[PDB]
């Protein structure tokens, strides 16, 4: 959106001969330049994308609830990291307390 | 603050010796602090002694104001409105009470007089209390009456039987059987 | 720590690194001693409590 | 007068001092059949006349107080046990009437009847048990823990399949 | 409300053995209870108390039915 510089409103875009131009409540008009030039989105498969989980899991390895795997990390070489399984994927992620994290990430 | 106490290492303890009929102690221990219904007791108790008395002297300030619809006369055709303005100050809850014969001087209700007689066990509820009137002038002036009232009796309250306020409270389990009472 | 020095060892390129492992060991601090207080009446829940022994749970914090 | 007597005949209080008085013999062992037994017992027990109750005003003050005044001070634990059960009653009846006569230095005497009624009720406790068993595991010296619950156990995989990587399908049954 | 007269099964004399059963048991669980208070009895997990020697010697056969009503009832004197 954009925000009025004179009273920090939520101005109303309109389109006129192929221009973006934002006019305000109190009479300020404006056209955007290249950063209003976004109608509309969406995106799909919000219940398993990336950003959903990131919180989730960088806190997995402290979470004493979460399922423990026997396998070495190869950076702290600790016998055992935390396994989740996340998305309608089943994607599979291992997590250890030292940072490192399966898939690169 | 951080944390000080520090236990035994754990490797240590020996557990290896038990079996699931020691651990029915754990579930005894339990119970006996708990109680079966010691929560319901421990409710109304706080209801009496904390609750009923803060919902009183917080939650029921009256202030109201009311068109004075009186006729005429010097100070009645010059004012118009008459503000009530009170609040409870003093509030308790008594054990149940019954009159024997009448006039007499509220003996005490057992439990099972209740009961049997069809009563309510129920105890005396006693309020006091300080009121402001104010009444306004059509010029601008008010004039403001204040009086403070001594407690008295609004009404009775039910009693839980068992708690603090229950007859079967201060008396034995002996006593408890032998007034008709379950004594278990 | 024992995991870290075992890898540590390794690094050396000394032979015997597993020696630097011990065993893990979970258990619980309630004892039969504990049992046997409990039903004599010298040991309540209050001071099982106190002791860092048991702990309330509640189904959020669950 | 009727309803006095039916007010006061049907509070416990009243049935609870009678039995007293009738443990004793101040009044009959049974209960009155005619109005002059009801009299009699209703003078003993209430201690005043149902004529006179509602020409004064206290109620309690007068009610029956048991003859034999034990010594409720060998309560402190000092033929013993059912001359102990006595004074448990004794010590009831009379911390009872108390409370209904709001009697000084009251609450203190209450909690240490109570501590003396619960060891009393361990001791009764005591005498009412069954009895318990515990069927010994022979091998220890304690409560059985064998059991034929399952328990997990990773099996070859020779089991599920063969040396070519194909299922087993056990399906030829073999006699002797 | 307590030990039954006659056994409820087979209807044997269990009631004139009854008092004695009751009162001789007491000392015997008192010889096995052992540091633990009363109401815990029935769940000490280490007592081992048999009554079968005290039944026999009470005189009353080893029917299933009799010495089953004669240790299981329980009594309302004990309880109230
Ligand atoms: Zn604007
Ligand atoms: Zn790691
Ligand atoms: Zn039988």
């Amino acid at each position: 959106m954009k925000i009025c510089k004179a009273c920090s409103s939520c101005m109303v875009r309109t389109y006129v001969d192929g221009n973006i131009i934002f006019r305000c409540s109190c009479g300020e008009s404006v056209q955007g330049d290249s950063q209003n030039l976004l109608v509309s989105s969406k995106v799909y498969h919000t219940g398993e994308m990336e950003d959903k989980y990131k919180i989730f899991i960088k806190n997995a390895p402290f979470d004493p609830t979460n399922c423990q795997i026997k396998k070495d990390c190869p950076n702290c070489h600790l016998d055992y990291l935390t396994q989740i399984c996340i998305g309608s994927q089943k994607i599979i992620i291992l997590v250890c307390r030292c940072g490192y994290m399966s898939n690169r990430g | 603050l951080r944390p000080q106490i520090t236990y035994g290492p754990i490797e240590t303890v020996d557990n290896e010796e038990l079996t699931e009929a020691d651990m029915l102690s754990f579930i005894s221990a339990a119970v006996n602090s708990t109680g079966l219904i010691g929560y319901n007791i421990k409710s109304f108790d706080d209801l009496m002694d904390n609750g009923i008395p803060q919902i009183v002297k917080q939650m029921f300030n009256v202030d109201i104001t009311y068109k004075d619809q009186r006729d005429h006369t010097e100070i009645d055709k010059l004012r118009e409105s008459v503000q009530i303005q009170f609040n409870f100050t003093d509030v308790n809850i008594e054990r149940p009470q019954h009159r024997n014969y009448s006039q007499g001087n509220k003996i005490n209700l057992l439990p099972n007089k209740a009961r049997l007689c069809g009563l309510s066990y129920s105890g005396p509820v006693n309020l006091a209390a300080e009121v402001i009137l104010t009444a306004h002038y059509s010029n601008g002036r008010q004039e403001v009456k204040r009086a403070s009232i001594p407690p008295f009796q609004v009404s009775t309250f039910p009693i839980m039987r068992g708690s603090n306020r229950c007859h079967t409270h201060h008396l034995s389990k002996t006593a408890k059987k032998e007034i008709g009472e379950d004594p278990n | 720590q024992a995991c870290y020095k075992a890898a540590e060892a390794r690094k050396k390129g000394d032979k015997d690194w597993e020696k630097h492992k011990i065993p893990f060991i979970q258990n619980t601090r309630f004892t039969p001693q504990m049992a046997k207080d409990i039903l004599a009446g010298t040991l309540t829940l209050e001071d099982l409590v106190a002791q860092g022994i048991c702990e309330f749970i509640t189904p959020e914090e669950a | 007068t009727k309803v006095l007597l039916t007010e006061i005949l049907l509070d416990p209080m009243y049935d609870y001092a009678a039995t007293v008085a009738r443990i004793d013999g101040s009044i009959p062992m049974h209960k009155p059949r005619t109005p002059k037994e009801a009299e009699y017992e209703f003078k003993t027990v209430i201690g005043r006349t149902p004529a006179e109750l509602l020409s004064q005003k206290e109620f309690y003050d007068k009610i029956y107080t048991s003859k034999y005044r034990p010594d409720f001070t060998q309560l402190t634990r000092l033929r013993d046990e059912e001359k102990t059960s006595t004074l448990i009653y004794l010590r009831a009846y009379e911390l009872f009437l108390k409370y209904l006569q709001n009697a000084p230095n009251f609450n203190s005497e209450l909690a240490e009847f109570k501590t003396y009624e619960n060891a009393y009720g361990e001791q009764k406790a005591l005498l009412a048990q069954q009895g318990f068993y515990n069927i010994f595991d022979p091998n220890t010296g304690r409560a059985d823990q064998r059991t034929r619950l399952f328990e997990y156990k990773r099996l070859p995989i020779s089991t599920l399949y063969d040396e070519r990587g194909l299922p087993h399908k056990w399906t030829i049954y073999v006699y002797k | 409300m307590l030990i039954p007269v006659v056994c409820f099964t087979c209807g044997f004399p269990i009631g004139t053995y009854a008092a004695i059963f009751d009162k001789a048991r007491t000392e015997y669980i008192k010889t096995k209870m052992g540091g633990t208070l009363p109401q815990n009895i029935p769940l000490d997990a280490s007592l081992q108390i048999e009554l079968k020697d005290l039944i026999t010697a009470l005189g009353i056969p080893m029917r299933v039915c009799c010495r089953t009503h004669l240790i299981t009832t329980l009594d309302y004197r004990k309880y109230y």
